[PDB]
């Protein structure tokens, strides 16, 4: 009936050291067919062959791997073969290839030190899965403020795909900044700083709520102070604090204290809770030219003597910019058979909306200009008529074009953001296509989603057949995660409406998580789209923490759980977060694991490769006007099926009309213990079938906040994360 | 690069003019440079605007000529790497590349610029390369070549000279000995021998109103066939024989005679190649070590004659003449040392 | 008057590209070859845009 | 230079490095080239007057 097809998808930054999979098409006659995605180097000779039996319009994944190679980072050409009976398809392209760095890390003891201390840290091996491997490392070792590499150890492997090492620091070594730092086989180098120095155990941490933001339209200011403590308990004493503006006025080089208006406020400790000031912004003239606030908070904790600060949100930006709506759902495109909607949303100020306040909408070379107004989120849905031209840029505002107070004085820093977006359309030569209304928003995990597309058809089937399939894909960090199909029965010669499908979040999916599908015509054509979803920060190997319970009065017998997989193992941290008061750790967090990574996302292919030319240029003499006037030869700007799959990070082997057919450029040319403080916990646990509960044993007379971080890994599973039991 | 060949082969060489070469070699190499295409091509201009795409013809002859400098002095493979994938990319699945013209000139080239042609200038420039035969990329130009030498050979017409040389050249470097004599009987076929030697030309007229003067899109690339066809007869896995570098020798005759007085020859294009061809023919042939030939003629009617060619007389000709009415004459010839001989 | 002239060429198709004049006969130019003007309200211009 | 002396005195070094520093030198010395005087000297601009 119809043309026989097959299409084939894969990315292009591959790895190595695991397998890496795409995914097949084949359908349409003499399907009694093979395949073979053959790798082959250019240079010498090198083959990681690969073969397979090719069914009919079926998706099943073969995942092929991959070894090291003689060079770190190469091309490769890959060249696909396919053989049928009386059908076949040879094609090739360009790969990237990598013989990698494997993302690691290091989790330490203590941010901090003092004299005659001794380090515990820990460190970490992975794949691009967070399965890890087994391996070894050529050093990891110490290094001092100056250089001085002050000890080692050396020629050790991971089979816990962690290790975890120490050592005994001296009566008075270095002052100052010391550093922690490995390298790799291939020499890739990576640290975990920290500073040794000398300080009295802080009991408290100065707290505050003041603004983040404040704004243009401000004329004073909330002020609100907090000492927390040993066990949060509240605080007495005085305080003082210093809103403060920067920058000032004189010239800041060695005769003029920079330190702009500085609003001193003192307070006194009341016996519980909080010292509260509303605090008026007009000497700080919140205008043109005056830099950002920085806010320093410092409590003379009574009987101590003892003061610290916390400068409270420092980034503070008083923005010229207010009534600052913002896209949320803002689509990319639009088509010429839709009624699209950009479903919209406004926000002012600190990121709050207001209701009921009236905009106007401009539509442009659309011709829809149009008002509308606030809800109580301040989320609307504008939506359009389209039979207009190709190129549209969009935007909704709640003033006009100008800066209405004082514009171009050069000295006046009030400003409306204004909606700006730039869509672009679909080639479909068919006219026939696709376009989706995503779940636009924050993604969660432990659950699915049902994902409403939207099929436009012209003609269909022109000839074909009743039945037509649907094919989607999840991959992520550059890889493929998820993947699995649908169809329908197809009617005749008109454009049947709307279905959904389902995904689920179980795990493996990176902070990406794009989506496309593409529903073929065996006449040798295809549509498809895109999508993006913000993953949150979701693991496979879940855990947590439990403890019995909180007790004071040292009762040494005090334990400590955690849920995991039945055949596991963990990494654990506890803290007396007194010292750690005084400074945080650093980025400890999934989402650590997850940025840490060689190319968390993949968009558009690497550098040395560059495309996958054509010849079918169509360029006419003229372009051939019969009526009004010949009009001339220029190029087009729209969004194409190889741009969806290219901006998708991958590339796929077809002979479909992917590719717009853009033509050729102008041939033509010219009681008490003292137990060891500052630790409570660093050690080991297995994880029987059941969940480990340790005896993590109580120390006298260490009252605060003690966080305490838990690290747990499997082959099965993964790795492992979760929050502090703050057993006080 | 092809000259420095000539000498070291012939042994002609001081190094006073082997430097000024080098320097020469070093600053065209660069001016070059700043000619290409950050893909990896070459145009004519190139940078400073990437209002262009860039050639291929040129980016093959830079290849080879990349090559030949690596083969004696230093240069980057990343050059040569990037410009192959580049081809690559200009190729397809089936079909030979394009003539993504971007030049000026095409006296500067030796052919017609036609697709078959300008890819087998390409692999042919490959596969001088050390490349295995096997490769991919060679395996589909190579099925390009031969259904391009089927339509040309049993179609009477194929340009029925340079295209089938240049294939005979490619499927020398191959393997395909059987194609390769083959269609080097079908240059044979329209073999335009003379008195003292041998060549080709292209069809000794362009059918069609042409010339006038000038050579106008026409430079009459009467060598370079017989520079690849020195390679072709002579080019092989295990040694030469006697009639390839028999041949080799008459059309090498035909070469020199055809050098010209001012320097070089009617272009670059040939004048490269056949220096490649008389090198390797030197390479071969001249022994800068073999130094001890001995010969004896003997006739039937016991005319005599004996001799000697060493280096020291490496240019002699001694000469002898010949009364019998019947030719009985029995060469024969010893020791190390090569020889061309001569009668009439 | 008639302008004709799209904000873009509208080139229904597989692509847009732009618009320049044409270079053609027209009656109105046979008959100012041939010496003379008339009136009428009838489509005899070219519709230079 | 002093660079790839260090690199190669404190044996810290690759083929790698060494290629593409050689492509860099070769380069640069040639764009020296020409700055010269006739003579052989050197000088800013030099060379084209
Ligand atoms: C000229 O280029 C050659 C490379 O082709 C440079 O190396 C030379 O290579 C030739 C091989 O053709 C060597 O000759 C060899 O002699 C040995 C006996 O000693 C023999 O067993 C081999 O079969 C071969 O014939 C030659 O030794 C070698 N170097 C020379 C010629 O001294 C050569 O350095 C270049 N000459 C220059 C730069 O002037
Ligand atoms: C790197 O620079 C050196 C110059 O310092 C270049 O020549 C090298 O010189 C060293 C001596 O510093 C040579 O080492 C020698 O080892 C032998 C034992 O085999 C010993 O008897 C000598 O006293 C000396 O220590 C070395 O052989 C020589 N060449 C090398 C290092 O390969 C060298 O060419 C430069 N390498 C480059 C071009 O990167
Ligand atoms: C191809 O690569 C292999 C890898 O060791 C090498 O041994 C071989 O020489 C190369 N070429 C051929 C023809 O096998
Ligand atoms: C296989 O597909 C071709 C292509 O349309 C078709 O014409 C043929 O009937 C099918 N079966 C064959 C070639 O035996
Ligand atoms: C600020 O504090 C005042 C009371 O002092 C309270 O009424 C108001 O809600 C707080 N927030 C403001 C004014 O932004
Ligand atoms: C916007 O137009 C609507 C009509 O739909 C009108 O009710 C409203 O008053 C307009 N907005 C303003 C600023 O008046
Ligand atoms: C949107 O308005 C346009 C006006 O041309 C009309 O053609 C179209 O049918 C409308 N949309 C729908 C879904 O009918």
């Amino acid at each position: 009936s119809g043309k026989p097809q097959y299409m084939v998808l894969v990315p292009s930054l591959l790895h190595t050291e695991t397998t890496e999979k795409g995914c097949v098409l084949l359908s349409y006659l003499n399907e009694t067919v093979t395949v073979s995605a053959s790798l082959e180097s250019v240079r010498g000779n090198r083959s990681l062959f690969t073969d397979l039996e090719a069914e009919n319009d079926v998706l099943h994944c073969v995942a092929f791997a991959v070894p090291k190679s003689s060079s770190n980072e190469e091309v490769m050409f890959l060249t696909v073969q396919v053989k049928g009976p009386t059908q076949e398809f040879k094609k090739r392209t360009t790969v990237m290839v990598k013989n990698e760095d494997s993302l690691v890390f290091v989790q330490t003891d203590k941010s901090i030190y003092k004299p005659g201390q001794t380090v515990k840290f820990r460190v970490v091996s992975m794949d691009e899965n967070f399965h890890p491997l087994n391996e070894l490392i050529p050093l990891v070792y110490i290094q001092d403020p100056k250089g001085n590499r002050i000890a080692q150890w050396q020629s050790f492997q991971l089979e816990g795909g962690l290790k975890q090492f120490s050592f005994p620091l001296s009566s008075e070594p270095f002052q100052g900044s010391y550093k922690v730092v490995v390298q790799k086989k291939s020499g890739g180098r990576t640290e975990h700083p920290f500073t040794v120095e000398e300080f009295v155990l802080p009991k408290f941490e100065v707290q505050v709520t003041v603004p983040k933001i404040i704004t243009i339209l401000e004329e004073e200011m909330n002020v609100s102070v907090c000492g927390l403590y040993t066990y949060g308990k509240p605080v007495p004493g005085h305080v003082t604090v210093s809103i403060c503006r920067k920058y000032s006025d004189a010239s800041d080089c060695h005769g003029e204290d920079s330190q702009a208006f500085c609003e001193k406020f003192s307070g006194q400790l009341n016996s519980h809770g909080c010292f509260y000031q509303q605090v008026k912004t007009k000497v700080f003239q919140l205008k043109r030219k005056e830099y950002e606030m920085k806010l320093h908070t410092e409590a003379q904790i009574q009987e101590e003597g003892t003061v610290v600060e916390l400068t409270g949100r420092q980034s503070s930006e008083i923005t010229r910019t207010i009534t600052k709506l913002s896209f949320v759902k803002v689509d990319s495109h639009f088509r010429q058979g839709i009624p699209f909607f950009g479903q919209v949303r406004l926000v002012d100020g600190k990121g709050v909306p207001i209701p009921n306040k009236v905009i106007f909408i401009r539509g442009n070379e659309a011709n829809y200009y149009s008002n509308a107004t606030t809800d109580e989120h301040g989320l609307v849905q504008f939506s359009i008529n389209t039979t207009n031209v190709m190129g549209t840029s969009l935007t909704v505002r709640v003033n006009y074009k100008d800066r209405s107070p004082c514009y171009g004085y050069q000295w006046v820093s009030e400003e409306h953001e204004e909606a700006h977006h730039t869509a672009y359309l679909v080639f479909s030569p068919s006219k026939s296509f696709v376009h989706l209304e995503p779940m636009s928003h924050e993604l969660p995990c432990g659950h699915t989603q049902t994902v409403q597309a939207h099929y436009i058809l012209n003609g269909g089937t022109l000839l074909g057949l009743k039945k037509l399939s649907f094919y989607y894909l999840i991959m992520a960090k550059g890889g493929i995660v998820r993947t699995g199909t649908h169809g329908l029965l197809v009617k005749q010669e008109d454009m049947k409406g709307h279905f959904s499908i389902s995904i689920p979040v179980k795990s493996d999916i990176a902070p990406v998580a794009r989506l496309l599908i593409y529903a073929v015509l065996p006449t040798g054509d295809v549509i498809g789209d895109s999508a993006k979803y913000d993953v949150e920060n979701c693991l496979a190997n879940k855990v947590d923490l439990s403890f019995s319970p909180s007790q004071s009065l040292p009762a040494s017998h005090a334990h400590l759980r955690v849920t995991a997989a039945p055949q596991s193992v963990c990494a654990l941290r506890a803290v007396d977060q007194s010292v750690l008061l005084m400074k945080p750790d650093a980025e400890l967090s999934a989402s650590s694991v997850y940025n840490l990574l060689p190319e968390k996302d993949l968009t558009g292919f690497p550098g040395p490769l560059n495309d996958q030319d054509n010849e079918d240029c169509i360029n006419r003499h003229n372009v051939y006007i019969n009526g009004i006037t010949y009009t001339p030869v220029s190029s087009t700007n729209e969004k194409d099926m190889y741009s969806f799959l290219e901006d998708m990070g991958l590339k796929a082997f077809t002979n479909s009309k992917i590719r717009k057919p853009k033509m050729c450029p102008q041939l033509q040319q010219y009681t008490v213990r003292k137990y060891f403080p500052e630790t409570w916990i660093w050690d080991l646990v297995v994880v029987n079938s059941a969940g480990v509960a340790e005896v993590g044993v109580t120390v006298p007379d260490t009252i605060t906040e003690w966080k305490a971080g838990a690290f747990c890994l499997s082959e099965d599973a993964g790795l492992g994360i979760s929050s502090t039991a703050s057993l006080r | 690069i092809y000259v420095l060949d000539y000498l070291n082969e012939t042994q002609q060489l001081t190094p006073e003019i082997k430097s000024k070469a080098i320097g020469y070699l070093n600053t065209g190499y660069q001016r070059q440079l700043n000619y290409k295409h950050y893909d990896g091509s070459y145009s004519t201009f190139g940078e400073r605007y990437g209002r262009n795409q860039g050639n291929t013809w040129l980016t093959a002859f830079v290849l080879k000529t990349f090559a030949q400098a690596r083969a004696y002095i230093f240069i980057d493979e990343a050059h040569i790497t990037q410009a192959l994938i580049w081809l690559s990319q200009r190729q397809k699945d089936n079909g030979c590349f394009r003539s993504s013209g971007s030049l000026l000139n095409n006296a500067i080239k030796g052919g017609v610029e036609d697709e078959v042609t300008l890819s087998a200038y390409i692999t042919i420039a490959l596969l001088e390369i050390p490349l295995t035969v096997t490769h991919p990329v060679v395996r589909n130009a190579l099925f390009c070549l031969e259904s391009a030498w089927k339509t040309a050979q049993e179609g009477d017409h194929g340009s029925h000279v340079y295209t089938k040389a240049l294939l005979a050249y490619a499927f020398a470097l191959a393997g395909n000995q059987d194609k390769r004599k083959e269609v080097l009987k079908s240059l044979n076929e329209e073999a335009v021998k003379k008195d003292n030697s041998v060549h080709w030309e292209r069809p000794q007229k362009p059918k069609a109103p042409v010339g006038h003067f000038y050579e106008p899109q026409a430079p009459s690339a009467e060598v370079e066939m017989t520079s690849y066809v020195l390679l072709a007869y002579l080019t092989a896995q295990p040694a030469p024989t006697s009639e390839d570098l028999t041949s080799a020798t008459n059309i090498v005759k035909w070469i020199t005679k055809q050098q010209n007085a001012q320097g070089g020859f009617s272009s670059t294009q040939d004048t490269v190649v056949a220096l490649h061809a008389l090198s390797k023919y030197g390479a071969a042939t001249f022994t800068r070590t073999g130094k001890a030939a001995q010969v004896t003629i003997q006739s039937s009617g016991t005319f005599s004659s004996k001799f000697q060619v060493d280096n020291n007389n490496r240019l002699l000709l001694q000469q002898v003449s010949l009364p019998e009415l019947p030719g009985e004459y029995s060469m024969k010839v010893t020791g190390e040392g090569c020889v061309y001989l001569q009668t009439s």
